[PDB]
DNA sequence: ATCAATATCCACCTGCAGATTCTACCAAAAGTGTATTTGGAAACTGCTCCATCAAAAGGCATGTTCAGCTGAATTCAGCTGAACATGCCTTTTGATGGAGCAGTTTCCAAATACACTTTTGGTAGAATCTGCAGGTGGATATTGAT
DNA sequence: ATCAATATCCACCTGCAGATTCTACCAAAAGTGTATTTGGAAACTGCTCCATCAAAAGGCATGTTCAGCTGAATTCAGCTGAACATGCCTTTTGATGGAGCAGTTTCCAAATACACTTTTGGTAGAATCTGCAGGTGGATATTGAT
């Protein structure tokens, strides 16, 4: 029976995904989310596929960017685990609101 | 017939740049030197990020520059990183970077 | 003559492992159990704002199809400039 | 009928890196980059002409705009290239 | 000779609190406010017209620009006032 | 002879707004209704912050609006605060606010 | 002999200066600083008094805001004392660094 | 003789912190603060003076400073624009 | 929480200098009335491109078990940063005199905008080239247990 | 300081989707020749702006004492990471019908472009007012000690 200690596979995954550039959210679900939000803002809407793709590029870049700042806020608190508290702090300093 | 680009010793299209200046609602009139200067600067900056990106491609055993190479080139260069510090490069990913406190021992 | 099925709860399509992956690219090593819901909230706000402005550009163009340019312009309004989509 | 900077970008690419090619996604990003920098400089120039009650954007406006927008070294080299292009251009008939 | 929005701001001040005054520094701040919002709305309208290859900034452009620039409620009331003034102006010969 | 501000039912100068639009390099042509609309919008917003600032001065037992009153007005209102989130008001100071964790225990 | 406990006068001062709008850096030293820094960019320069004042306004506003975000970072770390560490974190997340 | 940035004194920095809600201040804060302050002023003044030079002037006007501040995304109200 | 004792605030009134409002005139915009253009809305319409749809299969999402090591709680000591009294010096300020420049004219030479009229450079597909993504398999390294 | 159990690399291979080259029109530069502007470039203002000067005033620097806070140490419960089994559903491929971009004409409602004609917003002195800085005297808050 073999078993990597907790943290090892996590760091492995960090290296893995920092090496690649592929989108990390599944395509179809994100497309559905977009159509849902848009629909709530306006019905009968159509989307160019490249527009959905742009939206996903923006969303993932923003979320990766936010997670870096979050990580810095957890490490500032002498922690290794990111928490909603951290996200909230990062977004407060960034000037984002609620 | 003599291309204005040629007369300026430039690859970038001086005439096109002048036209875009005229059509961009920036001023009533556009001086003849402005498009020359602007196209020159644009060409220079293009050359700089293409230089660094080409380096990234070569470092990664690649003949062809990708968005990844562009991202690495830009983020690893303080000045270009600052110039484009609020720009997002599609399919560019991020710089490998792990906070030291996250490593074993 | 037929309408699409109701769209609802699609934010849950933003799965736990996907959020996990995004955190990994953010260089995050350990994740509290309450992170995924917060992330979904934050993501939803982000998307709402960008799509709102985009669709506003669509409306103004008297179009019914949101273009990649609509999203690019929308993103630029919010200081999140995007390269790669005819920007 | 859509025009871009692609052939010019490719020319410069071959100039700095003769055996290196560029993918269409990367070329698209380059096109965005050029249009962006174009817009920042032209906007700043517009603004600068305005502030001084001037109706013409000259090479001088482009230059100050460049010094405002670009960080140190980048700016210095950009100014160099701009000045040389301009003098070379004005010497011709 | 220099010009500002001072007298209009004061007039609206009286229309909104009849017995309230405004200090000079405060009046400056209000001028900067009007100038700012002017520049935002106008700039966005310009962008809007440009995106659709239009050459005229019409009331519609100002409207969309308002919708994009002002937060929800304020935007709604701003659109209201705008449409009101335009219909009233079309209603004067 | 009646001014377009009067014809639009506005205090703000429709003509001046038109001139500023022309001279601001925004487009090649400016519609007739645009300066009206813009002037109306600017006047509404002005009325808004002037009202809230008037209230803030009334609260301070003052008759004349100050930078401080404009700041208290703007920061205490969600939407004006958002609209001016990256704007600094000279001589406006800050809202009184102390993080609870900094107050004495008993 | 009378003495207030540490923290008391501090809270007093917080309330006092959160009430006022006075510039808090002394004017002449600041004008000195401004003229020096400016001297490094262009020499034999003159300054409108309103220009120096605008600078000081913008500046003190900037520093007070940064002190807010800094304080939030110190409280995030279960502390009550702001440290350079805190200013660093705030400025990184603000985008003024890294 | 003392440096000009040192003319930005400890108690003034303290007062600024107080307006920002800070209750307790580490002894190393003041030098840090002076540094940040210097960077801010360098950036702003550099831009402003650039406007000055373009205007062929020798007097930095309040408008130059306001325009520079608007460039740095720090719009100031109350000084002419 | 109550006994006393510094200091802190808060209220109500007060008198005045520093600003604010009110008044009285002249260029500069704003408004009119024509004489034209000109943008862009309406009405087909030639065609990308988006929305479904189908169907097979495997890449992953989900859910469970389980144990390691992380976060939170608690304690404690030492040393940092606050409060306060003391005494010195730099900032403030308040004209004052001088003069360095912004802010405005006043000319023209150079530069820019027009309006046509040729001349090419760049673009949209088709016709060739060719890196590189995926798929394997053996060497090197990394990790975790005795 | 060693062995297993995986994960990590690096080279070598090969057809394909994606990039580079080849050809062919047309809008877009570029070339001429009038037709305006525009922003200098000298000669002078009026005006803020710099430099002293000269006190007085607070405000800052200094040093002592010590409360209380921060950081180190220790503990443990329970959250969350790793591994595994199960099966869903996203991903891929290819086709089809038509909604909805755009591309082109066809034309007026609307804007521009002058030419005057009016009227309003600014400027520099004129004419009151709001707080601010002070001053008690009354409670509050804060701190040490029955
Ligand atoms: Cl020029
Ligand atoms: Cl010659
Ligand atoms: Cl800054
Ligand atoms: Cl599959
Ligand atoms: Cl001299
Ligand atoms: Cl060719
Ligand atoms: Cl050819
Ligand atoms: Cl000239
Ligand atoms: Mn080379
Ligand atoms: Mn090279
Ligand atoms: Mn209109
Ligand atoms: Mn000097
Ligand atoms: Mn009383
Ligand atoms: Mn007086
Ligand atoms: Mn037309
Ligand atoms: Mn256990
Ligand atoms: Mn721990
Ligand atoms: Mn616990
Ligand atoms: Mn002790
Ligand atoms: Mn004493
Ligand atoms: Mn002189
Ligand atoms: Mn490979
Ligand atoms: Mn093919
Ligand atoms: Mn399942
Ligand atoms: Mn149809
Ligand atoms: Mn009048
Ligand atoms: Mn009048
Ligand atoms: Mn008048
Ligand atoms: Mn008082
Ligand atoms: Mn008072």
């Amino acid at each position: 029976p073999h078993r990597y200690r907790p943290g090892t596979v996590a760091l492995r995954e960090i290296r893995r995904y920092q090496k690649s550039t592929e989108l990390l959210i599944r395509k179809l679900p994100f497309q559905r989310l977009v159509r849902e939000i848009a629909q709530d803002f306006k019905t009968d809407l159509r989307f160019q596929s490249s527009a959905v793709m742009a939206l996903q590029e923006a969303c993932e870049a923003y979320l990766v960017g936010l997670f870096e700042d979050t990580n810095l806020c957890a490490i500032h608190a002498k922690r290794v685990t990111i928490m909603p508290k951290d996200i909230q702090l990062a977004r407060r300093i960034r000037g984002e609101r609620a | 017939v003599k291309s204005r680009s040629s007369r300026a010793g430039l690859q970038f299209p001086v005439g096109r740049v002048h036209r875009l200046l005229r059509q961009g609602n920036y001023a009533q009139r556009i001086g003849a030197g402005a498009p020359v200067y602007l196209a020159a600067v644009l060409e220079y900056l293009t050359a700089e990020v293409l230089e660094l990106a080409g380096n990234a491609a070569r470092d990664n055993k690649k003949t062809r520059i990708t968005p990844r190479h562009l991202q690495l080139a830009i983020r690893n260069d303080e000045e270009l990183n600052k110039l484009l510090g609020r720009v997002t490069i599609a399919q560019g990913g991020v710089l490998p970077n792990i906070q030291a406190v996250l490593l074993p021992k | 003559k037929r309408h699409r099925k109701v769209l609802r709860d699609n934010i849950q399509g933003i799965t736990k492992p996907a959020i996990r992956r995004l955190a990994r690219r953010g260089g995050v090593k350990r994740i509290s159990g309450l992170i995924y819901e917060e992330t979904r909230g934050v993501l939803k706000v982000f998307l709402e704002n960008v799509i709102r402005d985009a669709v506003t550009y669509t409306e103004h163009a008297k179009r019914k199809t949101v273009t990649a340019m609509d999203v690019v312009y929308a993103l630029k309004r919010q200081g999140r400039t995007l390269y790669g989509f005819g920007g | 009928r859509k025009e871009s900077y692609s052939i010019y970008i490719y020319k410069v690419l071959k100039q700095v890196h003769p055996d290196t090619g560029i993918s269409s996604k990367a070329m698209s990003i380059m096109n965005s980059f050029v249009t962006d920098i174009f817009e920042r400089i032209a906007s700043e120039a517009s603004r600068l002409a305005h502030y001084n009650k001037r109706s013409t954007i000259t090479s001088r406006e482009i230059q100050t705009a460049v010094r405002l927008l670009l960080p140190g070294e980048l700016a210095k080299h950009a100014v160099s290239e701009g000045t040389k292009a301009v003098t070379k251009y004005t010497s011709s008939k």
